[PDB]
């Protein structure tokens, strides 16, 4: 299963959600994430999320999909992950 | 329009009418419109439909060796092409003064990188009075024997930055038995297939060249032009990983020779590679384009041939 | 086609590419959009985007989806798109 | 020599040796004395068996079913082949080289015509004729000396054809001007093709001036093969009778070919392509080997003539 | 755990282990995990595969009208159930005390919220002294009559506050002659949908309950507990429409009898509701649950029975 | 009355009617007359005819293809009526009617067991413990009396059977597992002949309506479980369908082998089609006599076993 993890989270808090997200799935812009995950790894993720983030004031979005979608970048391009 | 290097083991096909690449776990991925180059470091099974309409479609695919080193290319057929300019391609090659002046105005324009990107690192740079010595010498083998003391002695003068297990005592060409020699030449083979897709994109015929003697199967043009941007792109790229530490031993792994890189090694090469293709200058990549354009532009007669130095 | 189009844009520019792919897409969270677009109003968003954009500072990502992907949400669901 | 895989495989290696993956069997491919490999069909590769090519210089083309031009995997490694499209531009710029191949592509089209027009027992005497190229100097006068001479092939071709064909003045404001000027440009397919499976550059040309756009070798190498292929399969399906009106619209322009014609009429091309005197498609081979011979210098360029 | 509202006219399939739906355009959507409740407002075959996996799931599907009204239900199998709580239960409604002071409970409750309401909205609040009217009644009968003439001035104490055009002169509840009415008859059975969602949740009996009749047929206890939170969601987001200006006079639209919604307007109306209906207080679906574990908590007597109608 | 579909196949509206798309053919319903629908089988439902039946306020009751309920359509309107939950409470809490219908549950079972008993040759005289039940006071004297009565029976039902299916005392025997499987199989088709009713499960009387479980099939058990699970867990052990080579012994107790649970249930399946006005309707009959006693038309007269 293959995520793309978007979010909102505002100020100082989302350093730790970063480094976070960085030792379990790839960077490609600021605040997206996206790497391939099993079914054990993505409750990690939605757990630790939970637990790091506070609700009621940010968002995140964590959409499921089944395999690499192609995609269309503009402007610079700070990681490429198109390359494997 | 990016490109691609595919590591995993997979099977390229095209089931409708798009590219998709199995792997042997198994998925379908790719668009192809938005890709350029397909590069190919792994075991990867080919197949006639999409070899026919990667064909078709214009792009070619560089296959690399197990240890990184260019293996070969699949050149399609030519989408935009031009007698009228190759004639004059010839004809610069053919004349040895304006073919001189083109094959030293690489050197001219890269071994002055060099100089440039030792600078940016804060040390001694003396280049000026080699120069010298290219642009009186007249015979192509002259002009060779100096890029061939220029580079070997860049590197010596490189090396008082970078600590020991980095150290480049001499280039030492397939196969290397020290470090560091593999992530250059390594990241220089990609340089030669970026520089021989960036070239197809053009009107040039590949295998007409000055500074180098052209064959068949040889592109001699891109490496003509790679002599300006190794320092641009390689040099750069090699030091940059080197220095942050992103790569250590633990990427670089021993054969008899010594030269291999890790997957790992290979990929980040690869990623920073990619990352640093493109950054902005409102590109990197089409400077490799453009640097071949001024050559259009010299070969009419429009403006002279100005190598890139740095912006 | 189904795309969700993510970026990063600067401040002082943000609000005029809020604004513009609002009348095209669908809104989610901050900085993101999606929706159904045929593939000659894709080129619209991807062409006239590109000069609302300054490239060089800032990035836009447009993954290309087959159709609506699932999802699972946290925080505050700024926008249920996931409801027919 | 050179080996030709018509069958649909795969190319594969199997520890440490080349090997065909042809659907019902494997086969083991003896290359040691084998410089070079054409490919037409659905031949699938590995970039396992591409290294073990490439480690021994083999180069390998790739092609259709039929003669279109995919591509060639050029390894990194290479013999040492000498330059031919340097060859080719040496010729063209030393304006007495050019003169004499184009002089040359002209009276093998004009010597053509003429065995093709005594095929049909017609009076053709075109001798007193070719002498103004020996002459001519610049290009331009070769080439209004070979227009003259077509519009005097068709001028006295058109006295053998119904008047329902008949061909007039140059184009499709025909029906028989639009049925041979359609095979025309399927032989320039061709032509590029079996050109692409050599070496020689295609887009550096003689009689035709090289220039922005298009390859000019299939130009001047037409020139010959046009009466040879284009002509005559035109010749036969109007005097045969398999081509009358029912095939033909006539568009806002000119005429053209009805979606049934063009089969038909691909059909008959396909069908004398492949005709013995040997292959008639490999006749366009040898005739740019007979370049390629001349090109350095081995012997002297001859145009073909059709004893046939 | 989200909630699906389909309008466009499709057929719901199963296909192996997943929920489809297929619209009369290609493709197919539709986590399993995603939802506990279905709202069909379009023309949509259901499959005996999938209305067996929505039974198996426990999924419901609160069908509606063509105008948007609540039309029927499909309760499928109970996860969770208990008698003990529906004895209870039971005895709270049989024994004509330990009821009043529930049906009381709703309705203090329900129109305590209306005070609050026009105070957010900076009207006139004086209820206060109605209070009385029913706090000593005896039968529901009472309390309910009661609460028609307190709903009949919290309407017409609210119209002051709403532009001219939308104006509730009677609620008339079906048909709708007037504005202002199909989007409260609306956004009311929506709530009621919901709200029958969040009863099957917990271990109630949805058809006993106590200021409303109950009846083996039809979910009475919906009805008493939507006393309480009608004016709060519905209400609310049915007056956030209004003033903000989302909705105007191009949406509405005239039929033979009466007035109704376009699929543009209902699909907004739906939107600003499941937007509306995840909000932060803890999601304000929860408290729709969460209030009514609260019953319970007087069922089993842990504590005795108070409402939220607060706005925290 | 009420309709029953089998059949699979598509009901849908097409023009202001309600029709069957069956496999080729289209068959109008006629509703006017009905107030409940079942469905046994796969019949694809349109939310446009579902309409129809909702704006006539009938209900649908769908099932499994076999035997097991998946949910109900309530309408809004629902045409008027009155409320049965109510009175299985109502029953519950008053003392007498709950020890009324606690005795009959029992002495039900009782003269069922007695009558299985005689049907295969046995001594009865069981009669002489329902005499404890008569004058009982408390529920919890019903149920422990009931104890002696049930071991007496399987005491005396052991005399028939061979030793190595011996129930000695009460999962963890040869026929222990046997039998607990047909009870707990028996319990599932009973849980669902309940719901085709309006009679809420979980609402008992002889075993406490505790959180947690359908109550009423347990009570009811006790009445068909020598009817049903018993009485083929006897011909199943007397005609030799099953062995010791059938059964599979666990870490803790015996079970059945995968092969053994079919040849149970292809037999119990066939009990069910196998009729005396069908056996598996006498549970929906039964069931229903206690919908008419709920309401006060008649008084509840339990099932005893003529057969």
């Amino acid at each position: 299963m293959y995520i793309v993890v978007v979010y909102d989270v505002g100020v100082e808090r989302v350093n730790k959600v970063k480094k976070f997200l960085r030792m379990h799935l790839n960077w490609v812009q600021n605040s997206v994430f996206e790497g391939e995950v099993t079914l054990a790894e993505f409750e990690r993720i939605k757990e630790g999320l939970k637990k790091i983030i506070d609700e009621n004031s940010d968002s995140v979005i964590i959409y499921k999909l089944r395999s690499m979608p192609p995609r269309e970048t503009l402007g610079i391009e700070k990681n490429p992950i198109e390359e494997i | 329009k990016k490109s691609l290097t595919i590591f995993s083991d997979g099977t390229l096909l095209r089931r409708e009418n798009t590219l998709y690449f199995e792997n042997v776990n198994g998925r379908k991925p790719l668009a192809i419109e938005g890709i350029y180059d397909i590069y190919i470091y792994g075991h990867v099974n080919i197949t006639s439909q999409a070899l026919h309409y990667i064909a078709q479609k214009g792009i070619l695919i560089h296959f690399f060796n197990h240890y990184g080193y260019y293996d070969g290319t699949f050149y399609p057929r030519e989408t935009l092409l031009s007698g009228d300019l190759i004639i004059k391609q010839a004809e610069h090659y053919l004349d040895k003064n304006k073919r001189l002046f083109l094959a030293k105005s690489f050197v001219v324009g890269g071994a002055k990188n060099m100089e440039k990107n030792l600078k940016n690192w804060g040390i001694s740079s003396d280049f000026s009075n080699h120069l010298k010595e290219l642009q009186g010498a007249k015979k192509v083998t002259e002009i060779m024997n100096v890029e061939g003391r220029i580079r070997q002695e860049y590197y010596a003068r490189w090396d008082e930055s970078l600590p020991g297990e980095f150290r480049i005592g001499k280039r030492t060409r397939r196969p290397p038995k020290n470090e560091m020699n593999a992530l250059i030449s390594f990241l220089n083979s990609r340089l030669y297939a970026t520089m021989i897709s960036e070239i197809y994109n053009t009107q040039l015929a590949p295998t007409i060249s000055y500074l180098h003697e052209p064959s068949e199967r040889r592109f001699s043009l891109a490496l003509d032009l790679s002599e300006i941007f190794k320092p641009i792109i390689a040099d750069r790229i090699a030091n940059r990983l080197v220095k942050k530490g992103i790569i250590k031993k633990d990427h670089f792994r021993e054969d008899l020779n010594g030269v291999l890189l890790t997957d790992e090694g290979m990929k980040i090469v690869t990623k920073a590679y990619n990352q640093e293709l493109e950054k902005t200058v409102v590109t990197r990549r089409r400077l490799i384009r453009l640097e071949a354009y001024k050559i259009i532009k010299h070969l009419v007669g429009v403006e002279e041939y100005s190598p890139l130095v740095a912006w």
